[PDB]
């Protein structure tokens, strides 16, 4: 989500996907791994943040027959400061759950590009925005290769090596 | 071959350490709103005491007569609930009502006082059942004739179990000295109560006070705990509302203040005085001073958490 | 070609979470330290008590005679003020505090007592003017002759507003029991009070204490709050001082206590006795019990949070 | 602020800027996106931390007449556990706020590393310690057309890629 | 060349943001559950007050009379101990003892009262040493003739120092009016106490009560601080318990209450009433109400923060 | 520990380390920079978290006789309040440390990797799981010389090139 200048909006089909362009057509698809890694990360933290309290409170005050105003003041006084205390704590913490959502799904990103490039070794090289130039013409059975980690790091090798 | 990150058009924005309004592509609520406008009190015992004060309980006005022994894991406190029928306050009754509350019922026992030479059926146009009646688990103490004297009485009560006992009494402040001097006779009158935690002694003050429920004359109510295997003395001789029945607390329950509907459609643990929060969420905006098993309440009316990632759009 | 960072000869030293003492470019305070020694009142309504104490504006000693009637979105305690001419003292005189405090001010209104039968214009040495005077919002009630005795009397007064009232009695606590028979005649003095939502009544206990003002009685001054529509009754018969007018709140205000001088060139909301903290920081380490809208108290004196990137000098 | 051993105490221009020398002299330029990337994002944590509370706290004690022991004792009880507890949020918020700052501009710097890395494809090559060893002479204006993101990936290619 | 990272086959399992339950190398607890069953009182001043109540060390029974003068670093309540000889209670007594806990010890002096005029040498059958004794630091004040008057009589004492005096007197209750009027006289018996910053004044409530210690009279134990260069004033008439020596503090301690051994081997500051908790982690799970110097208690159990890296085992 | 599949159990040396295997033989020796970079930094977590806080609490309530119920109500109610406080604290702080420290080791990992990657600069080549591939037999003194940064990245050049 940084030098990718923009995500595809049509790719409804996960979170990361492969979208190439060879000779024999064009080509979309999502990628598993990366995208279920960044879900269950995600659902990890909701599943930890979302939580019951078994702690029950009893009542202190009194609605309906105002207790005696020195102890009011005591229990309004210890009231607001732990909505004070509880109320920075919601706020820092979601603050810091998302900063570390948003650069977790950067790293999965990076991750994803970063293997893409060591999985082709000398066979493409590098252009400037998260794509891949081809020296040698890759079908779409080879991008499938690419796709599912078994594109051969040698087998076009020299060919692609002399361009 | 290119590889990049999804997005969409209408993103959702929120606030992280760095940034304050930045657009993600999927996030969830935080802080819950939503409430339920009735008391869920679905599998739960629950006592709603209607015009019956929670004091009252313990000492019987008429209101109270079907809620004397009463069982209940969840206690509703309404607003129309009256702890008196004759004029009267309770001494600490925010410390009883808070007992009370988490007692999960109580069990009345009599406590066996027998009287020798003194009237024992008093009562008033105001706790009203067939005619005029009184306090169901108390009794008037007044001299025989109608004018006569009091003589110096002492009884006392043993608790002869396991936890410890509830003891109310009352003292009478009549609406002047002359009648004060018709119910009980003339001369001062005192009032001891003693126990093993317990010193005390009062004595009445007559005179006149605002006309509530038709009288001028109150009645003072004070209470103590007798610890098991611990004897309860009172020293008296005039001015004095016996109690017929000592209380036991019955097991553990919550009390609440409410003002809507029971409901025993849905289930809930967080309990106010509108309604019922029902939700998994860490935190909530309705009620500060919610009772029960609750998110904790924060200012913030929402605090969007995020579940998907930067959105950025072509 | 090359690429680097910037960095300066003299850093900042920070901590974080992995080390303690990490040199960085540039670093900013997070806990607020600079002291304003002034009660910064700019824009604000200020109400400087001096030598009159809180309590006295209900009650009216001379010293608070220009305070009878204030009105005030801030008001200042002094610790030369004082609450009383005539030595005594006020039950529960922290709760009225802290309800005065917040007030906003008060509004006096006379409540029509009328008396037939006594004398009612007593006073000392100590509560001066012209000559001997008295409490203004009081009026001493005393017997006709010099040692008479004192009739059973009933007042009362119904709150005919829409905010609670302020009912503010005394009972004086003469020097000796023949002093007493001598002001209010010989025999028991009950002084009942009753309401809605109180009962008590009190009567006295003379006796010589410590001189004072230059005098050894006392007075005791109690205070209830009338509800809306709602009646309070005084039955008493000796060693009385009676309320002339009742308090009404004015709105909302804040309280805090002070030596340092009014500043009306400042604007502050944060209060302490030594001055007022102007700051925007979200910590604070100079009054724990600082009043007002204030940042955050800590035990520690500096918290730097870094605003530099990590300084690696040559 | 890793392996670049040090930082250029002369670069009173910006935070991040680079320093060449081909032929034609010297070049010590700062750049403005990266810079201004990582001082946005500190002024944003500088503007969420410095908050003023509309939360008012009133009196509860009293400094010229104490209060009743026992309420005065649960009084101050309560205010210091607060106290404690605002302690310890100071402290762990100033701490992890510092170590996401220093990383922030280590990332930051890591980003226009990379790019840069990426501007120049086959044309140089790595050496070490965060410089592009050049293997086509490359003069004052080529030099600025690497800075502002418009030098060539291949009009400089094979005559660079022979040597 | 490769280039790894290391593993071990047993990992330690930690829970994170992300995940619950996954597997590092080595981890290490953060949330102290050991005990030391005993009072680790090294270095410290310990006072154990066995069977003598705290409070009694200001009044004197025979069990607190190796305590009248006490001097502690650490004070060590006992759930043997007794405040009293004679049955009676003190008014606002856990004030007291939370004062009397942090003091540092007590230092008692002379008040210096004579009477004249009446006897000074009451005595019980509780209270109990070579025979029938009393409070060491209190005087039983009767009347002279069995059967007789008490005159109206007026004490007062000054306190001469820099800190603030610690006065304490009793008001006896006993069995019946006719022992009253025995011991003191008939008529009306009031008890008078003045200062700076007190009223007051109380009178008996004579009457039965539980038999407790043998005897079913009490006794109310009252007390007050005189600031420096304050004075206190006593106008009384019977039943008093006179104060024959006042208390002062000595510096600064702390109070516990506990049931396990003294121990001058182990060093602590944290204690609660199953021993020590000697630690150096910032939380603990084994006593909320533990005081002194004290890791923070926190419901879990164990909180395991990772040393180590990810395990990826082969 | 991202795609470096596994760890090396035998490796009770240290935290990262070589383990080549060229001709003369076969090579495992520990990593002593990074490691002890690692182990200062959770070091410094420890000595942080550790913390006797010289703050002192008196009793407030009473274990032997019980104190009225109202004011003892409203200890009970701030104590649990303060618990509270402290569990979300103590929860909330354990978890991020950990995260963090987690990967705080896999980015000193990172670090080592990339750096000896630049040290050979195309004496060697990517190959896919944390490993490089050498175009030049180099001798177990020469991996001394990658280990301990000394390995010179042109005295080998040409000869790898042609490979
Ligand atoms: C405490 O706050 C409530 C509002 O939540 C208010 O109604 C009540 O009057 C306050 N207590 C006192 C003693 O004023
Ligand atoms: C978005 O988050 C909400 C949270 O309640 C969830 O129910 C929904 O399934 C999520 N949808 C997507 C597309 O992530
Ligand atoms: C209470 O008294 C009874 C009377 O015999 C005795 O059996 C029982 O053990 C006592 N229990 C306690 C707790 O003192
Ligand atoms: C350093 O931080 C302070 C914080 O008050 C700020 O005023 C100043 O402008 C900053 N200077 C630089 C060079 O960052
Ligand atoms: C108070 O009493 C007056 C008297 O008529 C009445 O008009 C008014 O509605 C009453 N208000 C309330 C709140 O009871
Ligand atoms: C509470 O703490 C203050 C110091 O901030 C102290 O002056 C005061 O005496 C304490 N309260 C009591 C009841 O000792
Ligand atoms: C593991 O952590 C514990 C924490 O107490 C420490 O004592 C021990 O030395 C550590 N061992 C290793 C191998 O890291
Ligand atoms: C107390 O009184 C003595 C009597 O002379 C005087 O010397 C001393 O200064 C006084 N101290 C205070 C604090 O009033
Ligand atoms: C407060 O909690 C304790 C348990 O920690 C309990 O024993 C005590 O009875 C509670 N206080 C009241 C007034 O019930």
């Amino acid at each position: 989500a940084g030098f990718i200048e923009n995500g595809w909006e049509g790719l409804i089909d996960g979170w990361y996907g492969f979208r190439h362009q060879n000779a024999q057509g064009e080509g979309t698809a999502a990628d598993y791994k990366s995208t279920q890694s960044a879900i269950d990360q995600i659902t990890g933290k909701l599943n930890r943040l979302i939580e019951k309290t078994n702690q029950q409170f009893e009542l202190i005050d009194n609605e309906f027959n105002e207790v005696e105003k020195q102890i009011g003041n005591v229990i309004n006084w210890t009231r607001d400061s732990i909505t004070e205390v509880w109320s920075y704590n919601a706020e820092l913490l979601v603050a810091m759950e998302n900063q570390h959502t948003i650069d977790l799904a950067d790293s999965e990103m990076d991750k994803l590009y970063e293997r893409v490039k060591r999985q082709l070794r000398e066979n493409a090289e590098e252009d400037g925005t998260g794509c891949f130039e081809i020296f040698h013409k890759c079908d779409d059975d080879c991008m499938a290769s690419i796709r599912n980690n078994t594109y051969d790091h040698s087998k076009y090798r020299e060919e692609a090596m002399q361009n | 071959i290119c590889l990049g990150h999804h997005a969409v058009s209408n993103g959702t924005k929120v606030n992280t350490l760095t940034e304050r309004g930045v657009e993600v592509v999927n996030a969830t609520e935080t802080v819950e709103r939503t409430n339920i406008p009735r008391i869920c009190s679905k599998g739960k015992r629950t006592v709603d005491l209607g015009q019956c004060g929670l004091l009252g309980t313990i000492t019987g006005p008429p209101q109270c007569d079907q809620f004397l022994e009463f069982s209940a894991d969840l206690i509703i406190e309404r607003r129309e609930g009256s702890d008196v029928c004759y004029p009267g306050k309770f001494v600490n009754e925010e410390a009883l009502r808070q007992i009370l509350r988490e007692s999960g019922g109580i069990d009345k026992e009599a406590m066996g006082f027998t009287y020798s030479g003194i009237r024992t059926n008093g009562a008033t146009s105001s706790c009203r059942r067939s005619g005029s009646s009184f306090y169901a688990e108390m009794k008037w103490l007044l001299s025989n004739t109608d004018n006569a004297a009091f003589p110096q009485m002492t009884k006392s009560y043993k608790n002869t179990r396991k936890s410890p006992a509830l003891i109310v009494w009352g003292i009478h402040h009549s609406v002047s000295t002359a009648e004060q001097t018709k119910l009980y006779g003339s001369g001062n009158k005192l009032v001891t109560v003693g126990s093993s935690n317990y010193q005390q002694s009062f004595v009445p003050s007559p005179g006149a006070r605002t006309q509530v429920n038709g009288q001028s004359g109150r009645i003072d109510f004070h209470w103590l705990m007798l610890n098991p295997n611990d004897t309860v003395t009172f020293s008296f001789n005039g001015a004095f509302i016996a109690p017929d029945r000592a209380s036991f607390l019955r097991g553990k329950s919550m009390g609440i203040q409410s003002g809507v509907q029971v409901d025993a459609n849905c289930e809930g643990d967080c309990y106010h005085s509108g309604g019922t929060i029902i939700s998994n969420l860490p935190f909530q905006n309705i009620d500060s001073r919610a009772v029960g098993k609750c998110p904790r309440y924060v200012k913030q009316r929402s605090l969007l958490l995020a579940t998907g990632m930067k959105n950025v759009p072509e």
